[PDB]
RNA sequence: GCCUGGUGUCUUGGGU
C-alpha cells in the first residue's frame, strides 16, 4: 500500500529509502545496483524494496470525501 | 444537532431527522455522518 | 471446565469407533484445540484446516 | 502434519496483517397510509421487547457515529415499529454480530426508490495473524 | 580472561571478535541484545482528526515503528512502576504531529521529521525521531492531497522487545564461528566434493585451515565468536553492547538475591 | 480473543514467587528449581557454567512449554557440597566474567573512537 | 450505579492511560471494554 | 424486583 517501515524478516529500517530508490531508477541504474548503493546487502531487506507495489498513488486520485 | 456532510460539494450542515434527506447546496441525495466528538485511542501495535 | 475433566472428542465423518475417544482437558491460551501428534492417525486428522 | 511456525516478530512488524470490513444495511418499511417505521433512539418507557444490549452509543438521529468502537450485541441502528390496536411501539433494531468488534468507519444516509429513509453502516477492524490462521504457497 | 578484538566500527554497527568465553555466553549475549535491551517507542496514539485515505490504525501502526533516540532511557521508569496518577513527565514522552495540504494540486508527503517533541523528562536526550543527516526528511508516514488533514498526538513509552518487536534496538545480528569446521559440528551436504561446493566464510582468512595430516582434537572447544551488531539508530552500537552486558548482569543478580532471601 | 498479554512473559504476579526450590528426596542431595518468568536466555547461561564445576554431578533444564515463560532446572551435587550454595557460586562467577568483559570492551572502544 | 456506560481512563497498572467504557459494574470489580485491544477486562475500582 | 422473543423455505458459492 505504502512502503513498510521495517523489513519484516530482520527489522532494518527501509521506510526512509523509497524516495531515494525511485530517483536512482530515473538515472538509468539497474535494480540490483540501486539496492547496492543504498547498502541493502541482505536479501531479506532487498525483497522489501524490490517487490513493493505502490498503490497509494492510485487511492489518492479518488477526489476527497470532505 | 447532528453534523452531516454532502457527498458532492462537502458542505456541512445539520438536520433534526424530520427534514428531507438532501444537501442544501446542490441537492445531492447521498450524505454521510460526521465523526464523533469523542477522542479515539490506538495502541500502535 | 477444569484440568483433568474427561471430555468426548470427535471428528466427522465417524467411520469407526476410534473416531470418538475420551481425552483429559488441559486449559491453554490461544483458540485452537491441541492434540498430541500420535492421535492424528485414528481420527484421520491433519492440521490443514 | 502440515502446520508451520511463524516468526512472531515478523507479525509485529506487519507481515500478513489485513483489514476486514463489514457493512450493515437497513431501511424503513411501509405498513399503511401513514404507518411507517421510524429511525430513533428508542426510549425504554414507550417501546416494548427491547434487546439486551446497550443503546448508549446511538445519537439522537437513531444512527451511530463514525469513530466509536463497538462490540457484539451493541445496537448500532435503532428502529421501531408501531403495534396495531399509549405504549405503542416494538423494537426492530439491528445489533452487531455477536462474534465481532471494531470501529464504525462510515455511515451512509439516503433514501431508496420508494422514498423512505435508508442507511448503511460500514464497520472496519484489523485481523492480525495468530495460531490457527491458514496460509498457502 | 575474556578478550575482545574489534574488527570494524562506526556509529550504527560494530563488528567484533569475542574470545575465551563459552558458546552459551556468546549466545545469551546475542539474545539479550535483541530482546531485553530497553528502548523508547510510541505506544499510544490519540487521533483527533484523520481525513487521509489511510485507515486510522494503519497510520497508528506505522507510528509505533518509528525509531526514537533512547540514549538516556536507563534513568526513565516503566509506566507500570510509576507511583503517579495517569501519565506525567517522569514516565512518558509526548509527541505531536500536524500536517495539511493547501492547494488544489500536488501531494503533500508527511514525513517522520514533522514529529515535534512537546514535553519529556528534561533535559534528558530522549524522544527525538532519529535522523541520518540534518537534511534527511526521514521515514514516509502518509501522503495527503487537497483538503486532507492529519492531526495526531502520540505517547511514547519505555518498553522491551519481549512485549512487541517495535522496542528492539537491533536489526540483524550476524554471528558465526569456526569457519573451517575443525570442531565437526556440521556434516556437510555434497554432490561430488564438499570443499568445492560450499562457499567460504567471510572470515576464512582469519583462521588457519586444517592441515592435511592433522588428527581430530576431540578436546577442542569453540573459542572465537565473530559477531556484528547492527542497530536502527535508536541507540548507538557501543551502547547496545554495553547495556546488553549490563542488563544480563542485573538478571543474574536478581536470581542471586532470591536465593539468599529464601532461607 | 484468547491471546495472552505479552507483558506476562516478564512481569511477576504478586502471589507467584520468582524462584521455587523443592527437594527430590528419591536420590540424596538433589533439588528441583522452578524459575518463573524466564527463558532459555538465563537458563542456558547458568547450565554450562555449572557443568564445568567439579562438584556438580548432574545439571539439566527444560522449557516445558514455549507458550508459558518458565523453566525448571534439576541440580544434584555430591555429598560434600550443598546444591543451593553451588548455584550461588555459579552466579557470582558469571557476573564477574561479564564485568571483566564489559571493561575490556570499553578500553578497546576508545582506541577505535 | 451512576458510572455505567460513561467513558473512563485508567490511572494505575499495566493499562494505565487507556480509554474505555464501563460495560458492567456489579461490585468493586468493574468490566471496562478497553478501546485499544478488542478485549474487555476485569478491573478494581481504585484504578 | 425477580422473568426475558427475532423467522422460515429454498437456491447458489465454499471448507474437510
Ligand atoms: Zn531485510
Ligand atoms: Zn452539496
Ligand atoms: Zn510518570
Amino acid at each position: 500500500m505504502i512502503i513498510p517501515v521495517r523489513c519484516f524478516s530482520c527489522g532494518k529500517v527501509v521506510g526512509d529509502k523509497w524516495d531515494a530508490y525511485l530517483r536512482l531508477l530515473e538515472e538509468g541504474k539497474q535494480e540490483g545496483d540501486a539496492l547496492d548503493e543504498l547498502k541493502l546487502k541482505r536479501y531479506c531487506c532487498r525483497r522489501m524494496v524490490l517487490t513493493h507495489v505502490d498503490l497509494i498513488e492510485k487511492f489518492l486520485r479518488y477526489n476527497p470525501l470532505e | 444537532g447532528v453534523k452531516y456532510t454532502c457527498g458532492a460539494c462537502a458542505h456541512n450542515f445539520s438536520l433534526n431527522k424530520s427534514d428531507p434527506v438532501r444537501c442544501k447546496e446542490c441537492g445531492h441525495r447521498v450524505i454521510y455522518k460526521a465523526r464523533t466528538k469523542r477522542m479515539i485511542q490506538f495502541d500502535a501495535r | 471446565l477444569m484440568d483433568d475433566d474427561p471430555v468426548l472428542f470427535n471428528r466427522q465423518p465417524s467411520l469407526h469407533k476410534m473416531s470418538m475417544m475420551a481425552h483429559r482437558v488441559k486449559v491453554m491460551p490461544y483458540s485452537t484445540f491441541r492434540l498430541n501428534l500420535s492421535v492424528t492417525s485414528p481420527y484421520n486428522a491433519d492440521f490443514d484446516g | 502434519e502440515d502446520s508451520m511456525i511463524m516468526n512472531q516478530s515478523s507479525i509485529d512488524r506487519g507481515l500478513f496483517r489485513s483489514l476486514f470490513f463489514r457493512s450493515y444495511m437497513d431501511q424503513e418499511k411501509r405498513f399503511g397510509i401513514s404507518i411507517v417505521e421510524e429511525f430513533e433512539k428508542p426510549t425504554r418507557a414507550t417501546t416494548l421487547r427491547l434487546k439486551h444490549g446497550t443503546y448508549e452509543k446511538l445519537d439522537e438521529d437513531g444512527l451511530i457515529a463514525p469513530g466509536v468502537r463497538v462490540s457484539g450485541d451493541d445496537i448500532i441502528i435503532g428502529k421501531t415499529t408501531p403495534i396495531p390496536p399509549y405504549h405503542t411501539k416494538r423494537d426492530a433494531s439491528t445489533p452487531l454480530r455477536s462474534t465481532e468488534n471494531g470501529i464504525v468507519d462510515q455511515v451512509l444516509l439516503t433514501t431508496n426508490q420508494e422514498g423512505l429513509k435508508f442507511v448503511k453502516v460500514r464497520m472496519r477492524t484489523t485481523k492480525v495473524p495468530q495460531i490457527g490462521d491458514k496460509f498457502a504457497s | 580472561e575474556p578478550k575482545v578484538n574489534i574488527i570494524n566500527a562506526q556509529d550504527d554497527e560494530v563488528e567484533l571478535m569475542l574470545s575465551d568465553v563459552n558458546l552459551s555466553l556468546a549466545n545469551s549475549l546475542r539474545r539479550t541484545m535483541l530482546a531485553e535491551v530497553p528502548t523508547l517507542a510510541i505506544d499510544l496514539v490519540e487521533i483527533k482528526m484523520n481525513t487521509s485515505v489511510l485507515a486510522d490504525e494503519f497510520i497508528s501502526h506505522r507510528l509505533g515503528l518509528i525509531p526514537l533516540v533512547s540514549e538516556d532511557v536507563e534513568e526513565m521508569k516503566y509506566s507500570r512502576d510509576c507511583t503517579c496518577e495517569d501519565y506525567c513527565d517522569e514516565c512518558s514522552v509526548v509527541l505531536e504531529l500536524s500536517a495539511r495540504h493547501e492547494g488544489e494540486e500536488g501531494t503533500t508527503d508527511v514525513y517522520s521529521s514533522s514529529l515535534i517533541k512537546v514535553s519529556g523528562p528534561g533535559n534528558l536526550n530522549v524522544g527525538e525521531p532519529v535522523r541520518r543527516d540534518d537534511y534527511d526528511q526521514g521515514i514516509l508516514l502518509c501522503k495527503l492531497r487537497n483538503h486532507q488533514e492529519l492531526n495526531i498526538r502520540c505517547i511514547a513509552k519505555k518498553g522491551i522487545a519481549k512485549e512487541h518487536a517495535k522496542w528492539s534496538p537491533c536489526s540483524a545480528i550476524a554471528f558465526e564461528y569456526d569457519p573451517h569446521n575443525k570442531l565437526k559440528h556440521t556434516d556437510f551436504w555434497f554432490e561430488v566434493d564438499a570443499k568445492k561446493e560450499w562457499p567460504d566464510s567471510k572470515y576464512a582468512t582469519w583462521e588457519e585451515p586444517p592441515k592435511p595430516g592433522e588428527v581430530f582434537d576431540y578436546k577442542a572447544k569453540p573459542n572465537r565468536f565473530y559477531m556484528t551488531v547492527e542497530t536502527t539508530g535508536s541507540l548507538k552500537a557501543n551502547q547496545v553492547f554495553s547495556r546488553g552486558i549490563k542488563t544480563l548482569q542485573e538478571k543474574l543478580a536478581n536470581v542471586l538475591f532470591e536465593l539468599e532471601n529464601s532461607r | 480473543m484468547n491471546a495472552p498479554d505479552r507483558f506476562e512473559l516478564f512481569i511477576l504476579p504478586d502471589d507467584v514467587p520468582k524462584l521455587k526450590i523443592t527437594p527430590d528426596s528419591r536420590v540424596p542431595n538433589c533439588i528441583i528449581i522452578k524459575f518463573e518468568r524466564e527463558d532459555h536466555t538465563l537458563a542456558n547461561l547458568l547450565r554450562e557454567e555449572l557443568a564445568l564445576y567439579p562438584d556438580v554431578t548432574f545439571v539439566a533444564y527444560k522449557v516445558e512449554h514455549p507458550l508459558f515463560a518458565n523453566f525448571v532446572m534439576r541440580l544434584q551435587t555430591e555429598e560434600g557440597t550443598r546444591p543451593k550454595q553451588a548455584l550461588e557460586r555459579a552466579c557470582a562467577s558469571i557476573i564477574n566474567k561479564l564485568k571483566t568483559l564489559d571493561h575490556k570492551f570499553n578500553e578497546e572502544w576508545n582506541i577505535k573512537n | 450505579d451512576p458510572t455505567l456506560n460513561k467513558t473512563v481512563k485508567i490511572r494505575q497498572g499495566g493499562y494505565k492511560g487507556k480509554i474505555g467504557i464501563v460495560k458492567e459494574a456489579n461490585g468493586d470489580r468493574f468490566r471496562v471494554e478497553l478501546h485499544n485491544p478488542n478485549k474487555t477486562i476485569p478491573i478494581p475500582c481504585s484504578f
